[PDB]
């Protein structure tokens, strides 16, 4: 791939992200001063596990839908075979949402944007998965420290998705080449913007892996406690991606 | 195994 093709790929990826980012950074920043009151927090903590799970599954599914759109608009993704598109999305859609989450995280007061206001991790108590919630917040805190630009998160999330080391790929060489060109694009962009030092500071892989693994484990626990709710109320896509 | 994911790809 020539330097011109790599430069155009940076632009392409940034545009695909812009078109599917689902919440404007400017809006998210502006709403930091909108924080749940004590009574509102109590209301969430008193919610049934069922209702809180059901709400979060809806919101996660919505985010995952934007990531599928990102993938479909991503240079070279629709060139991959059906099997590979599925394998990359099944492994990577959740990882991308988790990275995207740092936009909706405020490190000053350790809040996340949820259903229109910012709250702390105490908001999620009824979920009954304290370790997972704390790990998500830790992950966001660690990303906040990188202070990603929009362009950086676009290029980085492209790479989270185009990962040729995912098990079950048919056209591994094809995915390797896509990944490599995306690395070129990421590196070109970072060099130009004097940001290459951040590469060495990115979350280890296995950090994202663990978060996704924990999500799957907690869902299995919930589904065994409330099997009817999942089949009745959860999005089919969510069940397909995360159920056993 | 993944028809609902496959549908959104179309
Ligand atoms: C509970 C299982 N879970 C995870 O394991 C992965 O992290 C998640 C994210 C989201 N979001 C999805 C969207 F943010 F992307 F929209 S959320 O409903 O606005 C939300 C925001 C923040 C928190 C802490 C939670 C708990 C939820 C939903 C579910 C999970
Ligand atoms: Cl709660
Ligand atoms: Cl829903
Ligand atoms: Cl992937
Ligand atoms: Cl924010
Ligand atoms: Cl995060
Ligand atoms: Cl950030
Ligand atoms: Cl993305
Ligand atoms: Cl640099």
């Amino acid at each position: 791939a020539s330097l011109t093709e790599i430069e155009h790929l940076v632009q392409s990826v940034c545009k695909s992200y812009r078109e599917t980012c689902q919440l404007r950074l400017e809006d998210l920043l502006r709403q930091r001063s909108n924080i749940f009151s004590r009574e509102e927090v109590t209301g969430y903590q008193r919610k049934s596990m069922w209702e809180m799970w059901e709400r979060c599954a809806h919101h996660l599914t919505e985010a995952i839908q934007y990531v599928v759109e990102f993938a479909k608009r991503l240079s070279g993704f629709m060139e991959l075979c059906q099997n590979d598109q599925i394998v990359l999305l099944k492994a990577g859609a959740m990882e991308v949402v988790l990275v995207r989450m740092c936009r909706a995280y405020n490190a000053d007061n350790r809040t996340v944007f949820f259903e229109g206001k910012y709250g702390g991790m105490e908001l999620f108590r009824a979920l009954g998965c304290s370790e997972l919630i704390s790990s998500i917040f830790d992950f966001s805190h660690s990303l906040s420290a990188l202070h990603f630009s929009e362009d950086e998160i676009a290029l980085y999330t492209a790479l989270v998705l185009i990962n040729a080391h995912r098990p079950g790929l048919q056209e591994k060489r094809k995915v390797e080449q896509l990944q490599y060109n995306l690395e070129l694009a990421f590196h070109h962009h970072l060099c130009k913007t004097h940001r290459q030092s951040i590469l060495a500071k990115l979350p280890p892989k296995g950090k994202l892996r663990s978060l996704c693994s924990q999500h799957v484990e907690r869902l299995q626990i919930f589904q065994h406690l409330h099997p009817i709710v999942v089949q009745a109320a959860f999005p089919p896509l969510y069940k397909e991606l995360f159920s056993t | 195994e993944f028809p609902y994911l496959l549908s959104l790809l179309g």
